[PDB]
């Protein structure tokens, strides 16, 4: 196996700079280059740097240069990005990826082998637990048809919120959405489920949100109006 | 060197044959143009080097062709799990670009958007805020217009909108829709409706509630 | 171009 195993995700506030490690087991190492390539919040790839870690032949992305340092540790396998003076545009998904090997191992040049990606937020707000609010079903539902009802997780930093229905149980018609970030710099999201309107009345629907960075475990029961 | 993928969304039948296209800014030397397919939450997967070479593992529906300025990725075959965003990357030069994207997904029949209108809850109104949330669940395709009248007056720059995946059992789209107000503006009005206007719609669909009522 | 440079350590390396 061919792994590169990358640094866990942070919160850095800007200005600051970050440092993301990139350990690549089971393959050639010094003579083959690393590549550094970030991706944005619904945006694509793009690529910032590379390195041969054997003489330290560091290529940097002309948009990045004078912010951004490569390094290869060849005693432990390990390839570095130093990213200074983080901004807004800096929160990104950042992948280490080292290039394929051909026929007797021929660089290929295109990257083949990626990281799990380390994701940095760069951003000050304070870490921040959800306040859950009911979408509660209308009472103008159709009488022998489908209701929609769900929670409002509003306000969290920083991501991510794990949501569920009933613990568990509940799965069937169940949309969580991707969170937006809000211009106060917190996170949003809402997670609707639809069910049939004959058990509006007797089934129990319970919202479950659960925020590892504040250590927040909120249960909301939602119910019509 | 700037690439530019086409088109934006390619929507197809699974089993059909996908041709992508990728045009680069300047001739990229020596072939050196790549494929990689990217679904949501994952790395990338490489599946063209060097233009036309594939490597070991990607299975023989994908094959590349192209030279120049012009480059092509063809699935002869799409299957389930061939559906993504394809980015086409070159690096000939010193410093490599990657495109903007092509997102093939599925192509089935135009769904109209269910829409429910949701006012905000009572204990979101004492915290000082007010969140309406305009839901429209199950649709194709996810191309949908939202707009808020808070009586009759059009709103812009307090709604924000999130989308999800598509759904891998029926490749419908959900979209929601928060338009975000104090308490003071939010009792200052009454009438809060949500219009939506889709392919799957004949006339624009407004889901309206009277505060209070 | 630095994409080439691991190519060149590969051929000389074999040779």
């Amino acid at each position: 196996e061919v792994q590169l195993v990358q640094s866990g995700g942070e919160v850095k506030r800007p200005g600051s700079s970050v440092t993301v490690s990139c350990k690549a087991t089971g393959g050639t190492f010094s003579t083959l280059a690393f590549n550094w390539v970030r991706q944005a919040p619904g945006q694509g790839p793009e690529w910032m740097g590379g390195i041969v870690p054997l003489f330290s032949i560091v290529n940097y992305g002309q948009k990045f240069q004078g912010r951004l340092t490569i390094r290869a540790d060849k005693s432990t396998t390990t390839v570095f990005l130093d990213l200074s003076g983080l901004t807004s545009a800096d929160t990104a998904t950042y992948y280490c990826a080292r290039e394929g090997e051909g026929w007797f191992g021929k660089p290929l040049r295109a990257f083949e082998f990626w990281g799990q990606g380390t994701v940095i937020t760069v951003s000050s707000a304070s870490t921040k637990g959800p306040s859950v609010f009911p979408l509660a079903p209308s009472s103008k539902s159709t009488s022998g048809g489908t209701a929609a009802l769900g929670c409002l997780v509003k306000d969290y930093f920083p991501e991510p919120v794990t949501v569920s229905w009933n613990s568990g149980a509940l799965t069937s018609g169940v949309h969580t959405f991707p969170a937006v970030l809000q211009s106060s710099g917190l996170y949003s999201l809402s997670s609707v489920v639809t069910v049939p309107s004959s058990s509006l009345g007797t089934q129990t629907y319970i919202c479950n949100v659960n925020h590892k960075p504040s250590n927040t475990k909120v249960d909301k029961k939602v119910e019509p109006k | 060197v700037v690439m530019t993928q086409s088109p934006g969304t390619l929507s197809l039948s699974p089993g059909e044959r996908a041709t992508l296209s990728c045009r680069a800014s300047q001739s990229v030397s020596g072939g050196a143009l790549a494929w990689y397919q990217q679904k949501p939450g994952q790395a990338p997967r490489l599946l063209i080097y060097d233009t036309s070479s594939r490597p070991t593992g990607v299975p023989g529906r994908f094959s590349g062709s192209g030279s120049g300025t012009d480059f092509s990725l063809t699935i002869s075959r799409l299957e389930p799990e061939d559906f993504a965003v394809y980015y086409c990357q070159q690096y000939g030069t010193s410093q490599s670009t990657f495109g903007q994207g092509t997102r093939l997904e599925i192509k089935r029949t135009v769904a109209a958007p269910s829409v429910f209108i949701f006012p905000p809850s009572d204990e979101q109104l004492k915290s000082g805020t007010a969140s309406v949330v305009c839901l429209l669940n199950n649709f194709y395709p996810r191309e949908a217009k939202v707009q808020w009248k808070v009586d009759n007056a059009l709103q812009s720059g307090n709604s924000q909108e999130s989308v999800t995946e598509q759904d891998s059992k029926d490749s419908t789209y959900s979209l929601s829709s928060t338009l975000t107000l104090s308490k003071a503006d939010y009792e200052k009005h009454k009438v809060y409706a949500c219009e939506v206007t889709h392919q799957g719609l004949s006339s624009p669909v407004t889901k309206s509630f009277n505060r209070g009522e | 171009n630095w994409f080439d440079i691991t190519n060149w350590l590969w051929y000389i390396k074999k040779k």
